[PDB]
């Protein structure tokens, strides 16, 4: 009974953990493009000044 | 110059999925 | 067991929401992103 | 050309209360 | 021995509501820049005009 | 005075992927 509860439990683990390095990549995509077009903004001003 | 596009359109999908795929693990 | 497995099947049943909350939340985002990155686009351009 | 604004406030605020909900889900040992 | 099961199941709820805030705090990082970011353009739009 | 900001939420992505990682210590092992 517990057999069948703890591998439930693991495979759920199992899927989270994957949940959380699929997050944490899809943040860093996003944090790296966010900087990028920082930058870009930036250096228009730059030149437009 | 350039501004670039984000593509985390594959990460968005597998949350999706994994989020079925956890059914499989109810009781 | 059957209040482990309601206290287990309770908490699985909001991460699956979470997964689908931080999976909408990651798509606007992304939408906001591009639609900014054409609006610099076209500015320089122009 | 505009700029659009995000609003993910609502999801935002939902992640913090499932955390919180989930406080409910622990076994009293 | 539930006792430890439980226990281990505890023990991940604490992590995952960790992830969850983190996630939270994260998203929110995120849409403050990019719309700190589409206040400076949509200014600079207006200055250009 | 016109300028963008850059985010830093590099220590968030690293504290997802170490969860992760934590998450194996929670593991029942059977
Ligand atoms: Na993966
Ligand atoms: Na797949």
């Amino acid at each position: 009974n517990q057999k069948q509860i703890a591998n439930q439990f693991n495979k759920a683990i199992s899927q989270i953990q994957e949940s959380l390095t699929t997050t944490s990549t899809a943040l860093g995509k996003l944090q790296d493009v966010v900087n990028q077009n920082a930058q870009a903004l930036n250096t228009l001003v730059k030149q437009l000044s | 110059i350039n501004a670039s596009v984000v593509n985390i359109q594959k990460e968005i999908d597998r949350l999706n999925e994994v989020a079925k795929n956890l059914n499989e693990s109810l009781i």
